[PDB]
RNA sequence: AGCGGCGAGCGAACGGGGAGCAGCCCAGAGCCUGAAUCAGUGUGUGUGUUAGUGGAAGCGUCUGGAAAGGCGCGCGAUACAGGGUGACAGCCCCGUACACAAAAAUGCACAUGCUGUGAGCUCGAUGAGUAGGGCGGGACACGUGGUAUCCUGUCUGAAUAUGGGGGGACCAUCCUCCAAGGCUAAAUACUCCUGACUGACCGAUAGUGAACCAGUACCGUGAGGGAAAGGCGAAAAGAACCCCGGCGAGGGGAGUGAAAAAGAACCUGAAACCGUGUACGUACAAGCAGUGGGAGCACAGUGUGACUGCGUACCUUUUGUAUAAUGGGUCAGCGACUUAUAUUCUGUAGCAAGGUUAACCGAAUAGGGGAGCCGAAGGGAAACCGAGUCUUAA
């Protein structure tokens, strides 16, 4: 394919496999859910009938009293004892194949040039590490909810979007399923789209 | 945990190419003088496990 | 292509049987288990190969044979693997460098299983009669 | 994700107690009794949509039989005399005529008495 | 693989990928002779911990009881984590990002001075009631089995490096090691406790037994058991005063307040259950109390329902229940097919004669890691042969 720049108008060359694939929705839905489930901190637990504080004394006798038969004050039928299938902390991660993860990202980047939400820049830096300048760096660009993806380790630019809520700065190696979708524009420097084209082959 | 193979079944059956199981025939251990030589001749090849028994064997042999 | 627009493939997610939840679900009041027996109890159900108390099939039948301890250290080399051995010389130790056989293997056999194409050199292995007639049919020498 | 079920069990119970208005005693107030009052009342409603079409045909036939006999014929000979005359009025309208326009029924009986005999 | 009433079941190693990786002493006398070590103690430095300090910017306006809301127009941002404020605050407050701080006492490194052990070289030395054995047990995945190896209660008993152990009965080779002395960091397991921080965790019958003076009240001789019980309002402004009453209790005013139907027995205030008022029905009519038809009446379609046809609850369990079989006084809340891992099958998705990694590393859902696993070849008990192979002299 071709990716026209923001103002230099000199479209750098990308492989059409990575930015012009047909969209696979079942592939992208699976990798956007496995990203979402692998973000779960599965930290909860309840108490089974073993773990509730109480005695194993049978409350009344088995026969004789006209009550229903019981054998533990910690049974789950009873108030204040026992969750039946109580939770444990678990791992909600999913396995994604690498060719499914890379096929998803190649299918998201192909769709971002379809709905014109990929804009490739050649440089996006900011002189001072100030949020005020970047707040401006995006008015002339006409951006409000954006994800910046750079190839270098720009810490001046990185701090200047740390307070802006709708602006995210990445490093071209930590771009993911849900970040390439949940932002209105994706803006990539030309050194960064060289690397992203590479890792997705 | 892993499923434990019924180890006494893993000595009676062996899995074949299309998926079934070969097994030695019964009735050829002892008490053979009274058995006919024709009858003992047909118990010497290995046979295939029958249709109705196969669900009981793949239950027993999960790593076959 | 937003987060509230992505769907699974059709039929990729079946729901999952929820048992004991009323008359309309078709799984209420027994949980698909039927009426009172061993198999309708919690944890009930007999072990594998149980036949009632009839002698089970894996105990009705004789054990036979032995484990070889030489079949565990032998492997078969298809002719598809004679092109991946990285050098045109198929030793035993160069089949392991390409991850073809396995590191604990002492004997390999090259069998006629598909398309030897290149000048190859099998040294120190066994080949079959078909594989010998195919390695030499592509220009290969067996030692 | 614990789910408390007080809101939708209240609504499910309230829906059934609302169908039980006018029922006697605990069949209007108590859910356990009012549920099987409402389930029985729907069972009867199914059955008496069948019985309604019989009970009215019973009522028409009893009125045509009376109104034929004032004109001097039985119900059987009047219905046979109408079919031999190829008159295709049903019994709902034949009974409607019999109370509202009697002189339009004495004409129907005459047209039956003629073409019968 | 094996073990195994060869049943139920038990279950390895070798080898490979990783985390972390240090080796040293005594059985000993010399030359040299603090000779690095490894410790403790003390100044010294670097660094935490134990108090803290600074933090950056918003006003009009409408609704409202009150603005943090709406509409308008600005400003901070390495700070839009969070919390509080009369409703939802970047800019009101506390903070946060950031930049800083220590009398004194301590953790850690380092620099070490001073003390204790004690190097390096020459040589010798090479751990005996032991190994092994007989008996009985136990541990090894291994139940004495053909069974190694280890431990040892009992009884015995070597060789002493030209010698001894092991290599799964045993023997011969020939490979490998040197028992009968000891020390040894990291990778590992855990959390009474402290600090932050997080949650597709709970939200007062839940979550700890315990949101509340809870291991309490209570119960037991005792060991021990073991509760229930949260919410006024923004702020007590928590009701001055007047009435009835017994200088009561409760109430009615007056007042506060946005609200007292927020009045403390206090947010919301459901249902069972109990009343009052109104409409209709009902004192000659027999029964699952409804349903179908249906007058009359009362309202503004609703309500009631005379008379009338049909009509023996629900569940459970059963050949079969109105059954005089089970269960339920009723309401409200809770209450029962889960979870982990392995396996097989269907759906689906990716890649296909290949497909996928595990641990771990890691700027952490990326990338690396192909150890492996499954598949592409099977017959045979096996050796073996191999698109065939076993059977069998054939």
């Amino acid at each position: 394919m071709e990716l026209v720049l923001k103002d230099a108008q000199s479209a750098l060359t990308v492989s059409e496999t990575t930015f012009g694939r047909d969209f696979n929705e079942a592939l992208v839905h699976q990798v956007v859910v496995a990203y979402a489930a692998g973000a779960r901190q599965g930290t909860r637990a309840q108490k089974t009938r073993a773990e509730v504080t109480g005695s194993g004394k049978k409350p009344w006798r088995q026969k004789g009293t006209g009550r229903a038969r019981s054998g533990s004050i910690k049974s789950p039928i009873w108030r204040s004892g026992g969750v039946t299938f109580a939770a444990r902390p678990q791992d909600h991660s999913q396995k994604v194949n690498k060719k499914m993860y890379r096929g998803a990202l190649k299918s998201i980047l192909s769709e971002l040039v379809r709905q014109d939400r990929l804009i490739v820049v050649e440089k996006f830096s900011v002189e001072a590490p100030k949020t005020k300048l970047l707040a401006q760096k995006l008015k002339d660009m006409a951006l409000e909810d954006v994800l910046i993806i750079t190839g270098e380790l720009d810490e001046n630019l990185f701090l200047a979007a740390r307070n802006l809520h709708k602006v995210d700065v990445r490093d071209a190696t930590g771009i993911d399923p849900v970040s390439l979708i949940a932002f209105d524009k994706v803006v990539m420097t030309a050194d960064a789209v060289k690397q992203v084209e590479e890792m997705l082959a | 945990p892993k499923i434990k193979t019924v180890r006494g079944a893993a000595k009676r059956f062996k899995k074949t190419g299309k998926g079934g199981f070969k097994h030695k025939h019964a009735n050829l251990r002892h008490i053979l003088t009274k058995k006919a030589t024709k009858r003992k001749r047909h118990l010497r090849p290995k046979a295939m496990v029958s249709k109705g028994d196969l669900g009981l064997v793949i239950a027993c042999l999960p790593y076959a | 292509m937003r987060l509230n627009t992505l769907s699974p493939a059709e039929g990729s997610k079946k729901a999952g049987k929820r048992l004991g939840r009323g008359i309309g679900s078709g799984l209420g009041k027994t949980g698909g288990r039927g009426h009172k027996g061993q198999k309708s109890r919690s944890g009930g159900g007999v072990r594998r190969g149980f036949e009632g108390g009839q002698m089970p099939l894996y105990r009705r039948l004789p054990k036979f044979g032995f484990t070889s301890r030489k079949a565990a250290i032998t492997a078969e080399v298809r002719l598809s693997d004679l092109a991946k051995v990285e050098g045109g010389v198929v030793d035993l130790n160069t089949l392991k460098a390409a991850n073809i056989i396995g590191i604990q293997i002492e004997f390999a056999k090259v069998i006629l299983a598909g398309e030897v194409t290149t000048p190859v050199t099998v040294r120190g292995l066994r080949v079959t009669k078909g594989a010998r007639a195919a390695i030499e049919a592509a220009g290969g020498k067996i030692e | 994700a614990r789910v408390k079920r007080g809101v939708i069990a209240r609504a499910r119970h309230k829906k059934i107690l609302k169908q039980a208005k006018g029922y006697y005693g605990a069949r209007s107030r108590v859910y356990r009794v009012a549920f099987q009052a409402v389930i029985k009342a729907g069972q009867y409603a199914y059955r008496d949509r069948r019985q309604r079409k019989r009970q009215f045909r019973q009522l028409w036939i009893a009125r045509i039989n009376a109104a034929a006999r004032q004109n001097g014929i039985s119900y059987s000979k009047f219905i046979n005399g109408l079919k031999k005359a190829s008159v295709e009025i049903d019994r709902k309208i034949l009974a409607d005529i019999a109370v509202f326009d009697k002189v339009a029924f004495t004409a129907l009986v005459e047209k039956a008495k003629a073409a019968l005999a």
